[PDB]
């Protein structure tokens, strides 16, 4: 019902502008303040900084004062925050939030977040290799990419009990890898086609790889 | 400009047991006081708002208390769902902070991990690299020694391991150990050993294959 | 309300939230329950709301949070403003709702008698620094008056009248405020809950020596029983 979707996100280099926006759904958006909050990777959770219902009154947290700009229109339904000067320190996950509903101020709404990579390495994608075979472990190796993150999902999201996604590993190389990989019944190996989808976003990559016994 | 302390850090318990997490803010706050559970993978989400106002859908374990400068939060009995980051944050005014967090994870009975190898693909070898595969699988304590052979020879410095945060239903971990190397370093040798060594098993348990399967 | 304490459940039971619906369900303003289908309350809380297809009073609430989907609400058939009220700094500062369908008076929900002070309480819901946001948790404050005598002499270019009456402390402190308006100064006198002043303006809140000035309820009785029939 109530939604806020972000986008926008993904690699720039230091010095750079973004433009980061939130599509609100199933709310009167036009009556609520709104808040980005940020978390740098492994973690801790930020205030950047946030609007009043009428895009009007709009506050930032010192790190980022004079650098972003919080703006709203209503009539799109949409928050946005102008990210200029970018800067290492400011490279997280962005999160679209709602500020509470009348009686009090929190972040009652959140997004799924968008990440925000500043960096002047360059977008690689990721190999994707098979790791093939009660029950039996197989997987993919996504490999030798960059910047973080990669998603994975088995059967287009068909198949969800028994996976493991391990959070990504940094080479000596600059460069991450990681393994998904899911515990099924055996039974099922002669039966059942295992494809693992892969999209690592900051480079278009949109890959699906049949996992087969050998 | 107002500082919230957390703590503690990060703590242990078993299911049923009384959790309580504190949160000092530099100056009276009076009651702008909100809580948020993270749970890994996703986004944080409130739980506890003005103190101790137990938001809709929030089941009936969490509670808050204090006003001025003392915080606490507590879960009377702790459920393995409960398995997350938690966080304070003022409302008093701006800007707002938050607390560092404590990460919150669950004691269970000792499971011992089920290990797994893979060799290289096909595929990988034609581009020259040689990335070798040990899944330990759903095992508790999270503590685990891996440790590579070639021919019976330990490796060091050619591998690399990853844990996943805690499986929220059984509480589990799994580790994914990958030793890399060449095409032609890997082609040197034939048996490719993992060796486990956990609370749980009664001793090492070595995984292997020779190249040829 | 400002410098007060939180209430609780059954104790303020002539204390209603009177919610706008649109654009989205918030408190308003206070009111007091005097009969039936009567809330009494101020008049400029009714500023642009033109039609009371909109409002809704809840009774028999302390937290704001309580007030979910499925709660049983009264609506408002009419919204009766004094005929001579223009302006809350120049008095008539009282409006009464007649609702769709009346009471089912309990505990937490009776009505209030009026007048013809000594234990006055202030009531209310009110405003923060901070997003425009209401207090959660009813609130209360005991204050006592101040003769319009005094009153008058500390608003030196606003005139109070017989009609008004005034309530803060000297020291500051304490006060009813946008949100609380239109709620009650309800007193006890010879242990009776008489409603004697409706919270109306003011200059700051709370401000040492700047008292509420509250619609002197017990100049309007006549006026009010020329409708609650």
């Amino acid at each position: 019902e109530v939604q806020l979707l972000e986008s926008g996100g993904g690699l720039v280099q230091p010095g750079g502008s973004l433009r980061l926006s939130c599509a609100a759904s199933g709310f009167t958006f036009s009556q609520y303040g709104m808040d980005w909050v940020r978390q740098a990777p492994g973690k801790g959770l930020e205030w950047v900084s946030g609007i009043g219902p009428s895009g009007g009154s709009t506050v930032y947290a010192d790190s980022v004062k004079g650098r972003f700009t919080i703006s709203r229109d209503n009539s799109k339904n949409t928050l946005y925050l102008q990210m200029n000067s970018l800067r290492a320190e400011d490279t997280a996950v962005y999160y679209c939030t709602r500020g509470g509903p009348y009686y009090y101020y929190g972040m009652d709404v959140w997004g799924q977040g968008t990440t925000v990579t500043v960096s002047s390495a360059s977008t690689k994608g990721p190999s994707v290799f098979p790791l093939a075979p009660g029950t039996a472990a197989l997987g993919c190796l996504v490999k030798d990419y960059f910047p973080e993150p990669v998603t994975v999902s088995w059967n287009s999201g068909a198949l969800t009990s028994g996976v493991h996604t391990f959070p990504a590993v940094l080479q000596s190389s600059g460069l991450y890898s990681l393994s998904s990989v899911v515990t099924v019944p055996s039974s099922s190996l002669g039966t059942q086609t295992y494809i693992c989808n892969v999209n690592h976003k900051p480079s278009n990559t949109k890959v699906d790889k049949k996992v087969e016994p050998k | 400009d107002i500082q919230m302390t957390q703590s503690p850090s990060s703590l242990s318990a078993s299911v049923g047991d009384r959790v309580t997490i504190t949160c000092q803010a530099s100056q009276d706050i009076s009651n702008y006081l909100n809580w948020y559970q993270q749970k890994p993978g996703k986004a944080p989400k409130l739980l506890i708002y003005d103190a101790s106002n137990l938001e809709t859908g929030v089941p009936s374990r969490f509670s808050g208390s204090g006003s001025g400068t003392d915080f606490t939060f507590t879960i009377s009995s702790l459920q393995p769902e409960d398995i997350a980051t938690y966080y304070c944050q003022q409302a008093n005014s701006f800007p707002v902070t938050f607390g560092g967090g404590t990460k919150v994870e669950i004691k269970r009975t000792v499971a011992a991990p089920s290990v797994f190898i893979f060799p290289p693909s096909d595929e990988q070898l034609k581009s020259g690299t040689a990335s070798v595969v040990c899944l330990l699988n759903n095992f508790y304590s999270r503590e685990a020694k891996v440790q590579w052979k070639v021919d019976n020879a330990l490796q060091s410095g050619n591998s690399q391991e990853s844990v996943t945060e805690q499986d929220s239903k059984d509480s589990t971990y799994s580790l994914s150990s990958t030793l890399t190397l060449s095409k032609a370093d890997y082609e040197k040798h034939k048996v490719y050993a993992c060796e486990v060594t956990h609370q749980g098993l009664s001793s090492p348990v070595t995984k292997s294959f020779n190249r040829g399967e | 309300i400002v410098g007060g304490t939180a209430s609780v459940r059954g104790e303020w039971p002539w204390q209603v939230t009177l919610h706008t619906t649109s654009p989205t369900q918030r408190h308003l303003c206070g009111g007091s329950i005097i009969g039936n289908q009567w809330i009494l309350t101020a008049a400029h809380c009714f500023y642009g709301v033109e039609s009371p297809k909109i409002l809704r009073v809840y009774s028999g609430i302390l937290n704001q949070s309580e007030i979910k989907e499925d709660t049983s609400f009264f609506g408002v058939q009419e919204i009766i403003i004094h005929d001579q009220y223009k302006m809350a700094e120049s008095g008539y500062d009282i409006a009464l709702l007649k609702l769709e369908t009346t009471v089912n008076y309990t505990d937490s929900q009776r009505p209030i008698s009026l007048p013809s002070y000594t234990d006055c309480w202030v009531t209310g819901w009110g405003y923060r620094k901070l997003r425009d946001k209401i207090q959660n948790t009813l609130q209360k404050a005991k204050i006592p008056l101040v003769t319009n005598e005094e009153c008058q002499k500390r608003y030196r270019g606003h005139k109070i009248t017989h009609k008004m009456i005034c309530a803060g402390y000297r020291e500051g402190g304490k006060d009813a405020c946008k949100g609380d308006s239109g709620g009650p100064l309800s007193c006890k006198h010879n242990e009776v809950w008489h409603l004697v002043g409706i919270t109306s303006w003011g200059e700051g809140c709370a401000q040492r020596e700047r008292p509420g000035v509250y619609t002197n309820v017990v100049e309007y009785v006549d006026w009010i029983l020329e409708k609650t029939q």
